[PDB]
């Protein structure tokens, strides 16, 4: 069987007492979300409304009691993801063996299909970059800096 | 002693946790250590007598 450890029991302990906001000690369905994500279980918007949670706010509320028999099935998920599938999968775009990628063309990519990012996280993801004209990215930093995360060694 | 009024060992059956008690519950709790050892000791004059 599985059950949640001493460590484990404070993370999610941790996490939900921020979560009230109220004062109550309540979490949204909606909240659910990026509640299990700083719980650091990477999902889909599948995977959270398939344990009981809304695109809408102001549904259901889950205790403590509700989220630990959430948090418990999450932990089950083997397909999470590396980085070799993304390195051949981004690879893809190539025409001419460069690992190189134009600016449009990989907003574009970002914004269209899946869960999808906004107009504006566009704008976000391309704030780091500075002083490459006409105009181009490389595909291995990229996606480095992605499973490194906001703070590697640099960090604004 | 002190530690693990606040903060127990929880083995159940196969997976052990280490999880939370309280203000009114460690002054429960350390009683605890004296549930058993007053009891105990009522239990052993009871023997006794």
């Amino acid at each position: 069987m599985a059950d949640l450890k001493a460590a484990e029991v404070e993370k999610a302990r941790e996490h939900f007492e921020i979560y009230d906001w109220e004062g109550e000690g309540k979490i949204d369905a909606r909240d659910l979300g990026d509640l299990l994500r700083s719980l650091d279980c990477k999902p889909t918007l599948a995977m959270v409304k398939k344990n009981g949670g809304s695109d809408k706010r102001g549904e259901k509320k889950l205790t403590l009691e509700e989220f630990l028999p959430i948090f418990s099935q999450i932990k089950k998920e083997k397909e999470v993801g590396t980085l070799e599938d993304f390195m051949e999968g981004l690879k893809v775009y190539d025409k001419a063996e460069n690992g190189t990628m134009l600016a449009a063309e990989l907003a574009h990519v970002l914004l269209s299909l899946g869960e999808r990012l906004t107009d504006i996280e566009c704008e976000e993801i391309m704030r780091v970059c500075d002083e490459d004209d006409d105009g181009f990215l490389k595909y291995e930093p990229f996606v480095k800096t992605i499973i490194a995360g906001p703070f590697p060694d640099e960090g604004k | 002693l002190y530690k693990n009024l606040v903060k127990p060992k929880i083995k159940v059956g196969n997976e052990m946790v280490t999880q939370g008690r309280n203000a009114t519950q460690v002054s429960y709790s350390v009683g605890g250590l004296a549930k058993a050892m007053f009891d105990r000791t009522f239990k052993w004059l009871v023997k006794r007598l």
